[PDB]
């Protein structure tokens, strides 16, 4: 009931840029293995145990941030259901540490080598240290997404990555069948150490704000070709395809003649002998037939795509000089004809795109049949190992293979042009594309002439301008009345709509934004030249009401970087003297001693209370009667209207129920059972007209941030940590997850719109540790068992398809105590159900604001050489004070209270009470207060 | 009883007998991971004798069980701890304590 | 998927006769020039004489001795007979079929990579 404070460390994370995974028809390998060694560790630096964990991570969900986050902060590997780690004593997953009976049983130390192996066929991650295997293994985890090696660490630790054989050498031999991680590097990119995700970067001029980064998916490695052999083109196959085959034979033999290749009646590659050595290909030859399959397949693919085949002036092709001779041909060969159709008709851009897609399809089909054979991808070719470095999709292929597969198709397309072909060419992810940066709301200005600058390092989609303090993180910049912004990617001024203005920018050009609150004007200057409107007005916007104030704001698209210069140093301000200096405009934050703190829209979904003014949803608190318990009903305001939105809804209750520390076993209702029971009841009623197949009823853990709009019961996170003895037989097997629900369609399958409402009850036991489900008084086959010291929130996921959807009923059954006793200590023995004001329904929200730290960890990474591999080191301490919310089991920065005006007031009154209780010489309580607020916190 | 689990290797073969002073750097928390002692924030090692019973019996037995330079996690039950008495405003009247202790500089 | 099952190349003394039967089972398209590769243990891989549809054989430097290679395209079978065993002829022998005919590809890299490498056998000379 009171916010906690403590000092924590900053923990960062580094990956090796190797993404692996599996799917149906993928070209990747299902077994991997890598090595990390430790050089320097300084324990207990800055009065806190040094963080150091090595393991794997998932691209989809593992997105740590420099702030506090879940738990008490300092999240690393294993503090989420998307990563699994190993610190020396325990295996980390889901922020739970389970000790492992390793041979060494000691924390990570200098001169320690850790080998990690991953199996995707049967999902399993195993670790070993200095050749000694650990007893515990992770199993049965979700295979969605791609896996990459990862290390999390605080300051004062130096490590080296033995990635395969090219970069470092393995201290111990890999287990059989486990490929080194150096083999999974894509042909387009080289090996490079990098952080997982970031919203800023160090640059020459200063910090560069970066936006979202595009990431590959596990389904991007599969080939998806088009069945072109089904389509047949007899009118071309009769004559046109043999004309194409004739010229292909011409070019083929031209290649041999240009090469050292000699003429010989029998094929002798040793003496370079030409098996045919005839100018006109002998048609009965099965090789000539296979060239007929050449032409046939090419025409079939052309017709299968959007191309329209046809003949236009083939007599013109016959009329031009087709028999172009170089007089260098071998005396066995005849006059090799060169049509030279390029001079008559060059390849159009559309034509070269057609060549590109034809080559892409031709490579995709081959990749598909190689996958059918059972080949895989490797950085080094190994024919006996069924590894090919060229079976990646055509998009992932390098340009050398592209041109090698493109040259012959370019010649064929030139022949087609010469013959005269008439071929003619034919919710959650939204937040992951745009990141918004803005200044703190304490810097709002309501008067004067202010100026700041922005630099577009990468030509792309960014929007720079001024915004209101109320500006929401979900909405795009300028889509509402809360932002006057300029988009230089297309040259559009944006405020409650988009209108053309100015011109698009380039890379490296600086745009200066100037606001004049005396004249109510906004001016955008590109490289010192004022951008011009179509009408002929220098002001982008005018007649602007001051209102509550304005703040600088900028938004960046995917893979974009930008340099924002508020103007703390005038010497670093460009074009300010050109425009703004003599016009009475001052740089933003000119006399400020410290740099301006900025806020960014973090994309981590979290549960927030349902606002009372929400236009689409309304929650009613219905009281209890003689035969009905208290209940919270959900309704749709805008149902059955043109301007209505229907989507998946994730709702929970604001208060949790916590299990016992130790599981010590354990009509007219009998009082001994009433005051000796431990089970609790909680029901959900789905109204008539709402499909039972679109509701999920159960419980959730405090760590649930999955906002997938196509939620299925098979998309929930789940892992099993298995601890075995030395002999290998497992003695422990613990399941971990974050969502224990059932599906309403299961009860309705056994049996359109039904009149009867569906009541589903969830029985919980806080002593045994199990929860069961019942439907309409009928026992179900679904049971769940959980570990002690676990707190769960009741929750429902619903797809609204009716005016009235769901009702949270909070009552009691026979010999069963209601949820009020479980939630509240003061009512622990009250059989009468009740709903105090604290109990409330909360909805999942995708985006929220967050505060960027003032200082960041300085991590230095390089490569020592092939003997030592890549090296990572960090040695600068960095701490922060965290504020912890007890019930939600999550913390936040103490400096974030500058905008949270309610928690700040509550904490100030808490401090006042702290002084009051120990006031007037109560030393016995002053001593006790030290365990809550300590000397280090006070000095900090 | 008191349960001892090693964390890092120690010097070994140096166990303080009755009558010496010992300085330790310790961090103590509830069963539910609620930190309430940390000698590092005070930036001074805790000094204690053995045999004077100034510290709780569980802490004394745990400290005497380990060796020099060793880091050990000690789980102390309420029986060998304050237990029912606890501490007003600090410790609940029923809790099991977990203390990480790094014994060093034996004298 | 076309699989080449090859059986033969038994271990006998020098001068013996070895019959190797290779059968390609799979798709009906692109079955030409199905031939033989050899690889000595710890040595480079070489190409043995490869027969093509129409009874055309492409020879190399390792065809020395008494070889005879015949094929039938009705069942995609090859009956390779060796009568000259040499101590340097001990190797793993693989039977490989592909769309490429007479060791030529008018496409380039794609069809070159377009090979159907089946299982192989062991040839040992005392």
């Amino acid at each position: 009931l009171l916010l906690q404070t403590n000092l924590i460390n900053y923990v960062t994370s580094i990956r090796p840029n190797i993404f692996v995974g599996r799917a149906e028809g993928s070209t990747q390998y299902g077994k991997w293995y890598f090595e990390v060694m430790v050089d320097e560790v300084v324990p207990f630096l800055t009065a806190q145990a040094t963080h150091l964990r090595v393991g794997w991570a998932l691209t989809e969900g593992y997105s740590p941030y420099p702030g506090g986050g879940e738990g008490w902060g300092g999240n690393g590997v294993g503090d989420d259901l998307y990563s699994y780690g190993f610190d020396g004593l325990h295996l980390w997953t889901g922020h739970v540490a389970r000790p492992v009976t390793s041979p060494g049983q000691h924390l990570l130390a200098p001169e320690d080598v850790v080998s990690c192996c991953l199996d995707l066929s049967v999902p399993s991650i195993s670790f070993r240290i200095n050749g000694c295997p650990v007893q515990g293994v992770f199993e049965a985890f979700n295979l969605d997404g791609l896996f990459f090696p990862v290390v999390s660490f605080s300051a004062g630790v130096k490590v080296r990555f033995l990635l395969g054989g090219r970069h470092g050498e393995f201290k111990f031999l890999p287990p059989p069948g486990y490929a080194p991680c150096h083999e999974a590097v894509l042909p387009r990119e080289r090996l490079r150490l990098e952080p997982i995700k970031e919203y800023r970067r160090e640059g020459p001029r200063g910090p560069h704000l970066v936006g979202p980064s595009r990431c590959l998916s596990h389904t991007d490695f599969v080939p998806c070709p088009v069945d072109t052999v089904q389509i047949v083109l007899p009118p071309h196959l009769e004559r046109i395809r043999e004309k194409l085959a004739e010229n292909i034979h011409e070019l083929w033999a031209l290649t041999r003649i240009e090469q050292g290749w000699t003429y010989g009646p029998v094929r002798d590659d040793n003496k370079r002998l030409h098996p045919c050595l005839v100018n006109f290909h002998s048609l009965p030859e099965p090789e000539r037939n296979y060239n007929l399959q050449m032409s046939g397949e090419t025409l079939k693919t052309l017709l299968a795509l959007g191309c329209h085949v046809g003949m236009a002036d083939e007599k013109a092709e016959d009329n031009l000089k087709k028999t172009k001779l170089p007089k260098t041909y071998m005396m066995s060969n005849g006059y090799k004809p060169a049509p030279l159709d390029l001079s008559h008709v060059r390849l159009t851009p559309a034509q070269t795109t057609l060549v590109d897609r034809l080559a892409e399809n031709g490579h995709n089909v081959w990749a598909r049949d190689r996958v059918a054979q059972g080949w895989s991808y490797s950085a080094v070719q190994d024919i006996p190992a069924r590894r090919n470095p060229r079976l990646v999709p055509y998009r992932l292929l390098d340009e050398a293979t592209k041109r090698s597969n493109r040259d012959s198709l370019c010649q064929a397309v030139r022949t087609l042009l010469g013959y005269g072909y008439n071929i003619e060419p034919p919710n959650q992810s939204r937040w992951d594309r745009v990141r918004i940066f803005r200044a703190e709301k304490s810097y709002t200005v309501q008067s004067g002439r202010w100026y700041f600058e922005f630099e577009a390092v990468t030509t792309g989609e960014m929007r720079v301008g001024w915004a209101r303090p109320e500006l929401r993180p979900d909405v795009e910049l300028g889509a509402d009345e809360l932002a006057y912004v300029f988009n230089g990617h297309r040259g559009q001024r944006w405020h409650l709509g988009s209108e053309p203005f100015g011109r698009p920018w380039q890379s490296g050009d600086v745009v200066g934004c100037m606001i004049d609150l005396t004249e109510n004007t906004i001016i955008f200057t590109l490289n010192g030249e004022v951008l011009m409107s179509d009408s002929g007005s220098e002001t982008a916007f005018r007649e602007i009401e001051i209102g509550d104030g304005f703040l600088p704001v900028c938004s960046l698209g995917p893979g974009q970087v930008g340099h924002l210069n508020l103007g703390q140093d005038v010497s670093s301000l460009r074009f300010f003297a050109i425009c703004g200096l003599q016009e009475g405009f001052e740089p933003f934050a000119i006399n400020m001693q410290r740099p301006v703190t900025t806020w960014f829209s973090k994309s981590l979904p979290q549960f927030e209370p349902v606002p009372p003014e929400h236009p689409h949803y309304e929650v009613a608190r219905m009281d209890g009667t003689v035969d009905t318990p208290p209940c919270l009903r959900l309704a749709h305001r805008t149902w059955g209207s043109q301007n209505s939105l229907v989507e998946m809804l994730f709702l929970r209750l604001s208060l949790p129920v916590q299990f016992h520390q130790h599981f010590r076993c354990t009509n007219r209702d009998d009082p001994e059972i009433i005051l000796n029971t431990t089970t609790y009841y909680y029901s959900v009623r789905v109204f008539a007209g709402q499909e039972p197949s679109c509701v999920w009823v159960g419980w959730v853990t405090p760590d649930y941030h999955q906002h997938d709009m196509n939620f299925d019961l098979s998309k929930v996170r789940a892992v099993t940590v298995t601890m075995g003895d030395e002999q290998g037989n497992v003695h422990s097997s613990l399941k971990c997850s974050n969502c224990y629900m059932v599906w309403g369609g299961d009860f309705v399958s056994p049996g359109r719109i039904s009149h009867t409402d569906l009541v589903i009850g969830c029985l919980v036991d806080l002593a045994t540790g199990l929860m069961t489900f019942t439907a309409n008084g009928k026992e179900s086959n679904t049971f769940f068992q959980v570990e002690p010291n676990t707190k769960l929130f009741p929750a429902v996921f619903v797809l609204p398809t009716h005016q009235n959807v769901i009702q949270f009923e909070l009552g009691k059954q026979k010999n069963i105590m209601p949820l009020s006793a479980a939630m509240f200590l003061s009512e622990r023995k009250n059989p009468a159900p009740q709903c105090p004001p604290r109990l409330e329904v909360q909805m999942l929200m995708p985006v929220s604001w967050s505060r960027m730290p003032n200082h960041f960890l300085q991590v230095e990474t390089r490569r020592a050489g092939e003997r030592l591999g890549w090296a990572v080191q960090c040695q600068d301490p960095l701490t922060m004070m965290a504020l912890h919310i007890p019930e939600e089991n999550r913390c936040m920065d103490i400096l974030e209270l500058s905008e949270r005006l309610d928690l700040q007031r509550f904490h100030s009154h808490t401090l006042r009470l702290y002084r009051a209780v120990c006031a007037l010489g109560n030393n016995r309580v002053a001593h006790a207060l030290c365990s809550h607020v300590d000397q280090a916190q006070l000095l900090h | 009883g008191v349960e001892i689990e090693t964390i890092s290797p120690g010097d070994g073969r140096t166990f303080p007998k009755k009558g010496q002073t010992c300085v330790v750097h310790y961090t103590g928390m509830l069963q539910n991971g609620k930190k309430f002692d940390s000698s590092r924030d005070r930036n001074k090692p805790f000094k204690f004798r053995i045999g004077k019973q100034e510290v709780i019996k569980g802490f004394e037995e745990g400290a005497a069980q380990m060796s020099l330079g060793q880091r050990a996690k000690l789980t102390c039950t309420p029986d060998v701890a304050y237990g029912a008495t606890g501490h007003p405003g600090v410790i609940p009247p029923n809790a099991t304590l977990i203390f990480d202790v790094e014994l060093l500089n034996l004298e | 998927q076309v699989q080449l099952q090859e059986s033969g190349g038994g271990l006998m003394q020098a001068g013996g006769s070895l019959r190797l039967s290779c059968t390609a089972s799979g798709s009906i398209f692109s079955i030409n020039s199905m031939g033989w590769y050899r690889q000595a243990p710890g040595k480079q891989r070489e190409l043995v004489a490869t027969i093509t549809s129409g009874n055309s054989i492409n020879y190399a430097d390792s065809v020395k001795g008494r070889f005879t290679i015949s094929r039938d395209n009705a069942k995609n079978t090859v009956y390779l007979q060796m009568n000259s065993l040499k101590p340097e002829d001990t190797a793993v022998y693989y039977c490989n079929a592909d769309r490429v005919p007479n060791g030529y590809n008018p496409w380039g890299t794609p069809n070159d990579e377009y090979d159907y490498w089946g299982q192989g056998t062991q040839v040992t000379v005392s």
